[PDB]
C-alpha cells in the first residue's frame, strides 16, 4: 500500500510486465498439468491414473498430437514442440520477475510513473475532466496523508484534522 | 383512481402530474375574507430548450430542442405554500417547502451535456389584480431562485472546492497558477428565474387546478468555471387549493 | 440423411478448423456482441455517470484517455441492479450517458465464456479425451463471474463491478481493501500463493525439464529441433531431472512419477484461484478480511500498534477519498 | 493523432491473430 | 513552513513556531478549521533577493508564497521559453544512476 | 490533448525496425 | 477579482464566534444549555441585524432568554454567506466525525 | 504505563466527591458498554448522530451535566436531550425504557456504575481516541 | 446431476437469504444489506429533520436532494448512495410510502418511535464485519462482536453451491468418459485424433 | 525555426518504408545461390 499511495506502482509498465509473467506463468502451470492429465493414454487397467507411468519407460505418459488438435480448435492455435513449451514455461516467469525488477530499480530513485503530464494539464484547466486515472491520484493522496504521521514516526509530522483530505460525509 | 404504489413502481408515472378530466372548466371562487394555501403543486416538464451560442458574427440566437438523458427523474411535487389574496385583488402564491429542485441534464447536437437545476425555489408568482375566481383564463407570473448546481462541499475530480477542497493544482506544483485561477478558485452562483403558469383545467369543487408552464433559468456554470446557457422549460402543473 | 441431420453433423464436426459445437452456438454470437460493443465503446464512448450523481466518467480514447486511463465505464449507481438493455432506454443518447454498454458486455460475456467452458468439455468428448480441462478453466472463469456479477449483487450494483479497464481495475482493487481489508484475507493469501506458487512451479518445471534434453542437435541449431512433432519416445531424461532435483532438496520431495507431477501443476494454482475467487464472492456478502485494529494494548490500556493498524490508516486513506462527492451519511454501508 | 495511434497497432495485432491461426505453419508428424 | 519530504508528490502546506507547535495550515475541510491564515492573520516578509524589504498581508497572496515555501527557497522562473509544465523532473546525477543500476 | 510529439517517431520506431528485423529474417529463411 | 467566499469569511468574526446567520447547528454544541432547543430557533429564525435580535425569538422562556444573554459574547452576525446556508447546509454540512 | 487507583478515580458528583475504582470494576464497565452500548457508541462517538459523543468535555457542558458517575447513572435511568429540555426513553436505551430496549432488563444499579466508571476512565486512557472518530484510529 | 440441482439452489439460497426479509425476518436475522443502508437514510433525516431541516427541498452537493431524490422511473427514494437499494420493502418503511414513493406529508407527520428506534437498530447491525468478527467497517476498531447471520449463511452457501458445481462437471465429464470407455486414457492402438484429416 | 512537426515523421517513413522493402528483396535474394 505504501507503493500504491506514493509510488503509484501499479501505473508502472514494468510491475505490469511483471504481472504479466506471473499470472502468465500461473496459467502456463495449470494449463499445461490439465492437458497432460487430460490426454493420457491407458497404459494400465485401473481407474486411478498414476500407477500406469515408469519413469524409465521411453513412451510420452501423454499425447501431443491429440492435445495439440484440441488447442488448435479450442483456441485456434496450440503448441507442437515439446522443448519450446517447457522452454516458454522457464521464460515467461523468469522474465517477469525481471522486468518487475527494473522498476523497483527505478523506485529507489523515485523515478516512478507517477502521472500523465497531459491529463494533468486537462485536468487542471477542466473541472469536468474526470478519469479513472485521476480518481485513483484522488486515493493515493488519502493514502500518503492519512498514513504517513504513524508510517514514519520520526518526521513528526503533525496534521490537524483540518488538513486532512477527505470526501463528503467520510 | 386510488392507485397504489405497487401499482405505480417502476412504470414511469410516479414522474408524472395529476390530471383533470375534459369537463373541468369550472371556477374557483376567492373570498378576499378567507385565507388559502396550494396544498400540492405539481410540475412535470416536457421539454428542454437550450440557447445556442450565436457566432462572432451573430444575427439571432434560437432556443434548440435537446434531448433528456437522465430520466424520468424530472418533476417537481409536493411543493406547498400560502396563496394571499393580495387587496388590489390579485392572488401572490409564496413557496414555503417541497421537491421543488431536479438536476436534469439534456443534451444538444453535437453531444454537448448541458445540464441545470431545474428549480423553482423562493417562487413567487402572482396573478393580474381584481381575481375573484380562478378561471381557464388565469395566469400566474412568479420569479424563483437558481442556486448553483453544485453546493460548496462538491469537489472536482483534482479534489478542489469551495467548502473544502484543495485550492490549487497540486498535480502542477510549479506551474503558473495566474492561468488556471478560474478553475482553482470555486464560485457559487444564485440567479432569478421566471415562469408562467396558465390555468386551463379546474374543478371548482375540488380546488384542483391544472395547466401548462413555461420557466426560463440558466444551466449550470460548474462553480464559476464557465458560462451558464440560457434554457426554456416547458411543461404541465397541477395544484389542489385547500382554504387554510 | 435430412437437413437437421446434416446440420448437427456439421455443428460437432471435429473436421473444422475451429470446433463450433453446440455450446459454440451460443458462444459464437454472445462473445462476438460483446467484443465489438467493447472495442466501439472503448474508442468513443461518451462519459458516464458511473456513481448515480450526475459526475460523468470519460472512458474512452477520443474523449481524452489512453490505452492505460480508458475503460468501459460500469453502469450508473442510480440503475443499482435493474435490467437495463438498449431497449429500455428512451435514446442510445440516455443509454451511453447511464453506463448501459457495459451490462451489455459483461451479460454477453459471462455466458460467451461459460459456454467457452462448455465447448472445452464437449470437444474433449468427440477426441475421446478425458474431460478436466474445462474443471481448470472453472478457476479464471470463477473469478471473472466474481469482480463482474457476484460482487455487484452483494452491493447491490454494478455501478461497484469492476471496470473494463486498466486503470479501472486498480480503483476496483483499492476500493476493495479499504472496505474489506482484503490483504488480510485468507482466501486472498491463498490466491497469492495460488499464483506465485504457480510461477515458480512453472519456472521449476520448464528449467527442469529443459535442463534434461537429450543431446539430439547441434551446437549451431536450436536444442527445440531435437523434437519432432508425434515422435513415440520422450526428448528428456525424467529420471535424470529427479537426480538433480532430488539431490537440491531431497529425494522425495521430487515427483518421479510425470503424472503425479503434472497433476500438482494443474491442482495447485486452480485450488488456490479457486480461494481467492471465492474470496470476492463472499466479501461480496461483506464478510470481511481479519481485524485487528488496537488488538494489542497496554497494562494501562494504551493501544500498541502492530503492523495492522499502519494498514488501517492506509485504509482509511482510501476509504474517506473514494467516491469523493457520493456518500451523504458518515457510515459507507455498500 | 495518439488515438490513431493507438487503434492502429490495436488492428495490426488483430490482424497477427488471423494470420497466425489460419496461416500457421502446420503441424505435421514428421 | 513545514519542508516537502522528496517522498511526497503533493504535501499540505503547515507552520510551526520555533517548538514545532501547528500554529497555521490551508485547511482542506474548512467548516471546521481553526488554524487557517485568515484567522491567524499570518503576513510574508521577503528579506534578499528580489523581493528584499517587502511585506503582503492578503491572505490569498501570502498563501501562494506558503505553498512554494513547502519546496524551500522562493525563485522567480522562466517558464515561457521552454512552455515548462510545472512538474519536477530529475537531474543527471538521478538518470546516470538508474541507468547504470 | 497535449501530449509528447515526440511520442508518435518514438512509437512508430519502436514498431517499425524491430519487425523489420523480423520480416528480413523471416523472408530470407523461406527462399533457402 | 477572483476569492474564494468561505476562506475570506475565515478573517471576519464567522472564524472567532457562532456566527447567527451562517454557522452550522452543531457548533451550538459548544456551549452550555443551547442545544437542541435553542439553536433550532436562532437557525429557524435566523437572519439577525444584531446578536442581541436573539433576545427578541418569539415565545423565548424566561430561563431561555437568560442562557442566550450569557451567550452573547459568543455570538456574531456576519453578512449571510449564500454558499453556507443553500443545501440546507446549516442543518446538515457532511462533517461528521 | 498501569491502571492504577489514581487513573481510576472519578467525579461521583457535580460535588467533587469522588469515588475510586477497582480494575475489576473498569473492566465489567467495558464488557457491559459493549454489551449495551458499543454497537452506538463504539470509541466515544456516537453513530445515530455524531454530533454528539462521549468525551468528558462534552458530558461536562451537557444539561444536567454528566461528567460524573451519577449523572451518568441518571442518564442511563431517564435520559434527556442535551439541553435537558426534552426526555428521550422512547428512543434512547435506558431503565425507564427497558420493555423496548430489553438489552437494558437485566442491568444492576451496580452494572451502570460501572458503564458510567468505563465511561469516565477511557478518555484518561485514550485521550484524543476516544470520541475522536476514525481520525485518530 | 444432482450434484447440478444443489449447486443452483445453493446459490437461489444465497440470494434469499440476502434479500428477502419475509422468510427470513429482520426480527430474527438481522437486517438485508439493503435495508441497513435504508435504515441509515432514514436515520438521519429523522434528526436532520427534528432540528428544522427542510428535507424534501434539500440539495445535496452533487444536486441531487441530500436525503430525497427519485429514481429512474421517478419514485422518490432515500438520496444518497443507498439510491441503488430503493427496490428494499420492509415493515418499518411501508408506512411513510404514498403511490409515488416515499411521501414528505407522511415524513413530515406521521413517523413514529418505533420506525426510529428499528432504522437505528438496523442501520447498526448492517451485514458488515470481520472474519474474525469484529463488527462494522473494515476501518473500524475492536469493541463490536458482530457478523450478521445473513452474512455468515450466504457465504457458506455460496461457497457451497459453487464447489458443487465444480463436482457436477467433475462427474458429468466423468459420467460421460466413463460410459464411452476412454475415462482412463487414450487407446494407443485406435487413437482417435490419428483417423482424423488434419486441420490443414 | 518555427517548422512543420510532422516533417520528421513524414521523413522517416519516407525514407525507411521503401529502403526496408528493398533490404527484404536483396537479402533472401543472397539466401537462393
Ligand atoms: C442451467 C440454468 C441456466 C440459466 C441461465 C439463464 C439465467 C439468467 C439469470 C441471471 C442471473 C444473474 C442475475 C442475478 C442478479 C440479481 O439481481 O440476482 C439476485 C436476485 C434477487 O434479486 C433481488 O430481489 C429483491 C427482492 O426483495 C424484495 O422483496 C423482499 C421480500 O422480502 C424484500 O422486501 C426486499 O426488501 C425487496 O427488495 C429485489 O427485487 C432486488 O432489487 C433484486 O436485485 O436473485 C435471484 O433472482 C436468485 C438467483 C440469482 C442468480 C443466482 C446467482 C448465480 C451466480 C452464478 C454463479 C457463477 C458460477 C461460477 C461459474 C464458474
Ligand atoms: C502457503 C499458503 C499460505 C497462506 C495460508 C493462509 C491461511 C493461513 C492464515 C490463517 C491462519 C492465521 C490466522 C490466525 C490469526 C489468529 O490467531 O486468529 C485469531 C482470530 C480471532 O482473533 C481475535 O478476534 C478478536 C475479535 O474481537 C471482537 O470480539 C471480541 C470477543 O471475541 C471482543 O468482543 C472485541 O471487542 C471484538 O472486537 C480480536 O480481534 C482479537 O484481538 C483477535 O486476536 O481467529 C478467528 O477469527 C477464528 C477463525 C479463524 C479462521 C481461520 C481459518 C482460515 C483458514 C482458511 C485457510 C485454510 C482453508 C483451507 C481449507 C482446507
Ligand atoms: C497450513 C495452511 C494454512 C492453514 C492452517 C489452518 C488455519 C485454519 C485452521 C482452522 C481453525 C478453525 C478454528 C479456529 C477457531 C474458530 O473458528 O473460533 C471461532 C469460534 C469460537 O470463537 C468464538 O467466535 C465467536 C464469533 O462470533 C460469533 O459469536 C458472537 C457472540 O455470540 C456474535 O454473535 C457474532 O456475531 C458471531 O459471529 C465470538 O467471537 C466468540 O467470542 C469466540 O469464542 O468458533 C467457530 O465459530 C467454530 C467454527 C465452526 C465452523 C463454522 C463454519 C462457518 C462457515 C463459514 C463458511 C464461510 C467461510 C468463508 C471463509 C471466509
Ligand atoms: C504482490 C501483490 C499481489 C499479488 C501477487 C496478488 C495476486 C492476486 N490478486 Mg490481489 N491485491 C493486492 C496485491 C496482490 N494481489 C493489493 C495490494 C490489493 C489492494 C489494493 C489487492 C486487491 C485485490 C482485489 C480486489 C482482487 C485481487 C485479485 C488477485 C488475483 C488476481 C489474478 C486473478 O484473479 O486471476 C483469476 C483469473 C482471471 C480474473 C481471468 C479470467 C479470464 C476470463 C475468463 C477470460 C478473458 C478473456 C480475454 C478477455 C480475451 C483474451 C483473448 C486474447 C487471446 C485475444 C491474484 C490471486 C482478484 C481476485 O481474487 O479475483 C478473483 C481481485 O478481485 N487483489
Ligand atoms: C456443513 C454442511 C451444511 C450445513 C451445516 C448446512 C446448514 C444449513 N443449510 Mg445448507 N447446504 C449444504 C450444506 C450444509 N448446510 C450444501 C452442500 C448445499 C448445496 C449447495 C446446501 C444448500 C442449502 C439450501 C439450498 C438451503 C440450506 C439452508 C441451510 C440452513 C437450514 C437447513 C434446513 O432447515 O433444512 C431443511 C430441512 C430438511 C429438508 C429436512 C426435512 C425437514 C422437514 C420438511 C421439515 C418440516 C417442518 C414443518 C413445519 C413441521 C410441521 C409438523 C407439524 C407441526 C405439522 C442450515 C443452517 C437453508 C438456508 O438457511 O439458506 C440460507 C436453505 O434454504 N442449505
Ligand atoms: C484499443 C482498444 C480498443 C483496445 C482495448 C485495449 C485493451 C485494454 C488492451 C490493452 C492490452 C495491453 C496493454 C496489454 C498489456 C499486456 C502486457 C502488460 C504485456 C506483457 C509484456 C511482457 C513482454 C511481459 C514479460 C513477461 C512475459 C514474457 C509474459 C508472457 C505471458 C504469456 C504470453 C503467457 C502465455 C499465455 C497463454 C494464453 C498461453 C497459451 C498456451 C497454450 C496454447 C497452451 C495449450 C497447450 C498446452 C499443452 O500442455 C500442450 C501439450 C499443448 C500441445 C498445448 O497446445
Ligand atoms: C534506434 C531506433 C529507434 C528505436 C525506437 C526509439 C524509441 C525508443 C524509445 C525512446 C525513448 C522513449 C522516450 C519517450 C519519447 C520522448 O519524448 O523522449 C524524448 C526525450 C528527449 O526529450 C525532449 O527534450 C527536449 C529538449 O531537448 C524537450 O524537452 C522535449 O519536450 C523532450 O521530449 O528523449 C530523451 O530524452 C533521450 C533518451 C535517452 C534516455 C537515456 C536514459 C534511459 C537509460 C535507461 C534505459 C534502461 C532500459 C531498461 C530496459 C530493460
Ligand atoms: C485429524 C485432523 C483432521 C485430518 C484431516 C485430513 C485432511 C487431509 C486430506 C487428504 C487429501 C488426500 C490427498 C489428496 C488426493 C491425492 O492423494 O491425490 C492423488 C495423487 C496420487 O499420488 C500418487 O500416488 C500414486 C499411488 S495412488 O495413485 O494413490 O494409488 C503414485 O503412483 C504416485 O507416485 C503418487 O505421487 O497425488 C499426487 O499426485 C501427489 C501430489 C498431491 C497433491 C495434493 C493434492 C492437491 C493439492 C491441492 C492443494 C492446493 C493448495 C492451494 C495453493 C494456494
Ligand atoms: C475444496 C478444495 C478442492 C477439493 C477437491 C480438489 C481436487 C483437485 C482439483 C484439480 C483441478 C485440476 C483439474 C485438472 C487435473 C485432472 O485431470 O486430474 C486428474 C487426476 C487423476 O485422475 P484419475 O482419473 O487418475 O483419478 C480421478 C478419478 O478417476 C478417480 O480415479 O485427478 C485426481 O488426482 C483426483 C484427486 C481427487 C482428490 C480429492
Ligand atoms: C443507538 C441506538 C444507541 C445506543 C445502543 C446507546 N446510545 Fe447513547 N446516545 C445515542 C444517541 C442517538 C444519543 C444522542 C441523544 C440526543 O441528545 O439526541 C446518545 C447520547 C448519549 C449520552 C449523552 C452524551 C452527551 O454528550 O451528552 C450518553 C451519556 C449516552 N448516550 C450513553 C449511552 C450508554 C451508557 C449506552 C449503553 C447502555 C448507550 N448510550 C447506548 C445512541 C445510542
Ligand atoms: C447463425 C449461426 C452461427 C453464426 C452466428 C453469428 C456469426 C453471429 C454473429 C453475431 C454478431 C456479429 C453480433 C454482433 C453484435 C453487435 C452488437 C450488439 C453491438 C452493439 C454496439 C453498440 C450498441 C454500440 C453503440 C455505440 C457505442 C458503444 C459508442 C459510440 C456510439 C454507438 C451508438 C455506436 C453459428 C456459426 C454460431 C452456428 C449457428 C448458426
Ligand atoms: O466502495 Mn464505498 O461502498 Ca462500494 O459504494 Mn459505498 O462507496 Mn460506492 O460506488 Mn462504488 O464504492
Ligand atoms: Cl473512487
Ligand atoms: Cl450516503
Ligand atoms: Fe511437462
Amino acid at each position: 500500500l505504501f507503493f500504491q499511495g506514493f509510488h503509484n506502482w501499479t501505473l508502472n509498465p514494468f510491475h505490469m510486465m511483471g504481472v504479466a509473467g506471473v499470472l502468465g506463468g500461473a496459467l502456463l502451470c495449470a494449463i499445461h498439468g490439465a492437458t497432460v492429465e487430460n490426454t493420457l493414454f491407458q497404459d494400465g487397467e485401473g481407474a486411478s491414473t498414476f500407477r500406469a507411468f515408469n519413469p524409465t519407460q521411453a513412451e510420452e505418459t501423454y499425447s501431443m498430437v491429440t492435445a495439440n488438435r484440441f488447442w488448435s480448435q479450442i483456441f485456434g492455435i496450440a503448441f507442437s514442440n515439446k522443448r519450446w513449451l517447457h522452454f516458454f514455461m522457464l521464460f515467461v516467469p523468469v522474465t517477469g520477475l525481471w522486468m518487475s525488477a527494473i522498476g523497483v530499480v527505478g523506485l529507489a530513485l523515485n523515478l516512478r510513473s507517477y502521472d500523465f503530464i497531459s491529463q494533468e494539464i486537462r485536468a487542471a484547466e477542466d473541472p469536468e475532466f474526470e478519469t479513472f486515472y485521476t480518481k485513483n491520484l484522488l486515493l493515493n493522496e488519502g493514502i500518503r496523508a492519512w498514513m504517513a504521521p504513524q508510517d514514519q514516526p520520526h518526521e513528526n509530522f503533525v496534521f490537524p484534522e483540518e488538513v486532512l483530505p477527505r470526501g463528503n460525509a467520510l | 383512481q386510488t392507485l397504489t404504489y405497487d401499482d405505480i413502481v417502476g412504470t414511469g408515472l410516479a414522474n408524472k402530474c395529476p390530471t383533470l378530466d375534459d369537463t373541468a372548466r369550472g371556477a374557483y371562487p376567492i373570498d378576499s375574507s378567507q385565507t388559502y394555501r396550494i396544498a400540492r403543486l405539481c410540475l412535470q416538464p416536457t421539454t428542454f430548450l437550450v440557447k445556442e451560442e450565436p457566432k462572432n458574427k451573430r444575427q439571432e440566437a434560437e432556443f434548440v430542442p435537446t434531448k433528456l438523458v437522465t430520466r424520468e427523474t424530472t418533476s417537481l411535487d409536493q411543493i406547498q405554500g400560502e396563496l394571499k389574496v393580495n387587496s388590489d385583488g390579485s392572488l401572490t402564491f409564496v413557496e414555503e417547502d417541497g421537491i421543488d429542485f431536479q438536476p436534469v441534464t439534456v443534451q444538444m447536437a453535437g453531444g454537448e451535456r448541458i445540464p441545470l437545476l431545474f428549480t423553482v425555489k423562493n417562487l413567487v408568482a402572482s396573478t393580474q389584480p381584481n381575481v375573484t375566481s380562478i378561471t381557464t383564463s388565469t395566469d400566474f407570473k412568479g420569479e424563483f431562485n437558481v442556486p448553483s448546481y453544485r453546493t460548496a462541499n462538491f469537489l472536482d475530480p483534482k479534489g478542489r472546492g469551495l467548502a473544502s477542497g484543495y485550492d490549487s493544482a497540486i498535480a502542477l506544483p510549479q506551474a503558473k497558477e495566474e492561468e488556471l485561477a478560474r478553475a482553482n478558485v470555486k464560485r457559487f452562483s444564485l440567479t432569478k428565474g421566471q415562469i408562467s403558469l396558465n390555468v386551463a383545467k379546474v374543478d371548482g369543487r375540488t380546488g384542483e387546478i391544472a395547466g401548462t408552464f413555461e420557466s426560463e433559468q440558466l444551466s449550470d456554470d460548474d462553480m464559476g468555471a464557465h458560462e451558464p446557457h440560457e434554457v426554456k422549460i416547458q411543461g404541465v402543473f397541477y395544484a389542489s387549493i385547500e382554504p387554510a | 440423411a435430412n437437413l437437421w441431420e446434416r446440420f448437427c453433423n456439421w455443428v460437432t464436426s471435429t473436421d473444422n478448423r475451429l470446433y463450433v459445437g453446440w455450446f459454440g452456438v451460443i458462444m459464437i454470437p454472445t462473445l462476438l456482441a460483446a467484443t465489438i460493443c467493447f472495442v466501439i465503446a472503448f474508442i468513443a464512448a461518451p462519459p458516464v455517470d458511473i456513481d448515480g450523481i450526475r459526475e460523468p466518467v470519460s472512458g474512452s480514447l477520443l474523449y481524452g484517455n489512453n490505452i492505460i486511463t480508458g475503460a468501459v465505464v460500469p453502469s450508473s449507481n442510480a440503475i443499482g441492479l435493474h435490467f437495463y438493455p438498449i431497449w429500455e432506454a428512451a435514446s442510445l443518447d440516455e443509454w451511453l450517458y447511464n453506463g448501459g454498454p457495459y451490462q451489455l458486455i459483461i451479460f454477453h460475456f459471462l455466458l460467451g465464456a461459460s459456454c467457452y467452458m462448455g465447448r472445452q468439455w464437449e470437444l474433449s468428448y468427440r477426441l475421446g479425451m478425458r474431460p478436466w480441462i474445462c474443471v481448470a478453466y472453472s478457476a479464471p472463469l470463477a473469478s471473472a463471474f466474481a469482480v463482474f456479477l457476484i460482487y455487484p449483487i452483494g452491493q447491490g450494483s454494478f455501478s461497484d463491478g469492476m471496470p473494463l479497464g486498466i486503470s479501472g481495475t486498480f480503483n476496483f482493487m483499492i476500493v476493495f481493501q479499504a472496505e474489506h481489508n482484503i490483504l488480510m484475507h485468507p482466501f486472498h493469501q491463498l490466491g497469492v500463493a495460488g499464483v506465485f506458487g504457480g510461477a515458480l512451479f512453472c519456472a521449476m518445471h520448464g528449467s527442469l525439464v529443459t535442463s534434461s534434453l537429450i543431446r539430439e542437435t547441434t551446437e549451431t541449431e536450436s536444442a527445440n529441433y531435437g523434437y519432432k512433432f508425434g515422435q513415440e519416445e520422450e526428448t528428456y531424461n525424467i529420471v535424470a531431472a529427479h537426480g538433480y532435483f532430488g539431490r537440491l532438496i531431497f529425494q522425495y520431495a521430487s515427483f518421479n512419477n510425470s503424472r503425479s507431477l503434472h497433476f500438482f501443476l494443474a491442482a495447485w494454482p486452480v485450488v488456490g484461484v479457486w480461494f481467492t475467487a471465492l474470496g470476492i464472492s463472499t466479501m461480496a456478502f461483506n464478510l470481511n478480511g481479519f481485524n485487528f485494529n488496537h488488538s494489542v494494548i497496554d497494562a494501562k490500556g494504551n493501544v500498541i500498534n502492530t503492523w495492522a493498524d499502519i494498514i488501517n490508516r492506509a485504509n482509511l486513506g482510501m476509504e474517506v477519498m473514494h467516491e469523493r462527492n457520493a456518500h451523504n451519511f458518515p457510515l459507507d454501508l455498500a | 493523432m495518439e488515438t490513431i495511434t493507438y487503434v492502429f497497432i490495436f488492428a495490426c495485432i488483430i490482424a497477427l491473430f488471423f494470420f497466425a491461426i489460419f496461416f500457421r505453419e502446420p503441424p505435421r508428424i514428421t | 513552513v513545514r519542508r516537502m519530504p522528496a517522498f511526497f508528490e503533493s504535501f499540505p502546506v503547515i507552520l510551526t513556531d520555533k517548538n514545532g507547535v501547528v500554529k497555521a495550515d490551508i485547511p482542506f475541510r474548512r467548516a471546521e478549521s481553526k488554524y487557517s491564515f485568515e484567522q491567524q492573520g499570518v503576513t510574508v516578509s521577503f528579506y534578499g533577493g528580489e523581493l528584499n524589504g517587502q511585506t503582503f498581508t492578503d491572505p490569498p497572496t501570502v498563501k501562494s508564497y506558503a505553498r512554494k515555501a513547502i519546496f524551500g527557497e522562493i525563485f522567480e522562473f522562466d517558464t515561457e521559453t521552454l512552455n515548462s509544465d510545472g512538474i519536477f523532473r530529475t537531474s543527471p546525477r538521478g538518470w546516470f544512476t538508474f541507468a547504470h543500476a | 490533448m497535449e501530449v509528447n510529439q515526440l511520442g508518435l517517431i518514438a512509437t512508430a520506431l519502436f514498431v517499425l525496425v524491430p519487425s523489420v528485423f523480423l520480416i528480413i529474417l523471416y523472408v530470407q529463411t523461406e527462399s533457402q | 477579482e477572483l476569492v474564494n467566499v468561505v476562506d475570506e469569511k475565515l478573517g471576519t468574526a464567522y472564524g472567532e464566534k457562532i456566527d447567527l446567520n451562517n454557522t452550522n447547528i452543531a457548533a451550538f454544541i459548544q456551549y452550555r444549555g443551547l442545544y437542541p432547543t435553542l439553536a433550532k430557533l436562532i437557525v429557524k429564525n435566523a437572519p439577525y441585524e444584531s446578536v442581541e435580535d436573539v433576545l427578541n425569538i418569539p415565545g423565548l422562556t424566561e430561563r431561555q432568554k437568560q442562557i442566550l444573554r450569557e451567550n452573547l459574547e459568543h455570538f456574531t452576525v456576519t453578512e449571510v454567506e449564500t454558499a453556507l446556508v443553500e443545501g440546507g447546509d446549516r442543518y446538515n454540512n457532511g462533517l461528521y466525525k | 504505563a498501569e491502571l492504577t487507583p489514581e487513573v481510576l478515580t472519578v467525579p461521583l458528583n457535580s460535588e467533587g466527591k469522588t469515588i475510586t475504582l477497582t480494575e475489576k470494576q473498569y473492566l465489567e464497565g467495558k464488557r457491559l458498554f459493549q454489551y449495551a452500548c458499543a454497537s452506538c457508541h463504539v470509541g466515544g462517538i456516537t453513530k445515530t448522530n455524531p454530533s454528539l459523543d462521549l468525551r468528558t468535555e462534552t458530558l461536562a457542558l451537557a444539561t444536567p451535566p454528566r461528567d460524573n458517575i451519577e449523572g451518568l447513572v441518571d442518564y442511563m435511568k431517564n435520559p434527556t436531550t442535551y439541553d435537558g429540555e426534552q426526555e428521550i426513553a422512547e428512543v434512547h436505551p435506558s431503565l425507564r425504557s427497558a420493555d423496548i430496549f430489553p438489552k437494558m432488563r437485566n442491568l444492576t444499579e451496580k452494572d451502570l456504575v460501572a458503564i458510567a466508571g468505563h465511561i469516565l476512565v477511557e478518555p484518561k486512557i485514550l485521550g484524543d481516541k476516544w470520541g475522536g472518530g476514525k481520525v485518530y484510529y | 446431476y444432482s450434484l447440478g440441482a444443489l449447486s443452483m439452489m445453493g446459490f437461489i439460497a444465497t440470494c434469499f437469504v440476502w434479500f428477502n426479509n419475509t422468510v427470513y425476518p429482520s426480527e430474527f436475522y438481522g437486517p438485508t444489506g439493503p435495508e441497513a443502508s435504508q435504515a441509515q437514510a432514514m436515520t438521519f433525516l429523522i434528526r436532520d429533520q427534528k432540528l428544522g431541516a427542510n428535507v424534501g427541498s434539500a440539495q445535496g452537493p452533487t444536486g441531487l436532494g441530500k436525503y430525497l431524490m427519485r429514481s429512474p422511473t421517478g419514485e422518490i427514494i432515500f438520496g444518497g448512495e443507498t439510491m441503488r437499494f430503493w427496490d428494499f420493502r420492509g415493515p418499518w418503511l411501508e408506512p411513510l410510502r404514498g403511490p409515488n414513493g416515499l411521501d414528505l406529508n407522511k415524513i413530515k407527520n406521521d413517523i413514529q418511535p418505533w420506525q426510529e428506534r428499528r432504522a437505528a437498530e438496523y442501520m447498526t447491525h448492517a451485514p458488515l464485519g470481520s472474519l474474525n468478527s469484529v463488527g462494522g467497517v473494515a476501518t473500524e476498531i475492536n469493541s463490536v462482536n458482530f457478523v450478521s447471520p445473513r452474512s455468515w449463511l450466504a457465504t457458506s452457501h455460496f461457497v457451497l453451491a459453487f464447489f458443487f458445481l465444480v463436482g457436477h462437471l467433475w462427474h458429468a465429464g466423468r459420467a460421460r468418459a466413463a460410459a464411452a470407455g476412454f475415462e482412463k486414457g487414450i487407446d494407443r492402438e485406435s487413437e482417435p485424433v490419428l483417423s482424423m484429416p488434419s486441420l490443414d
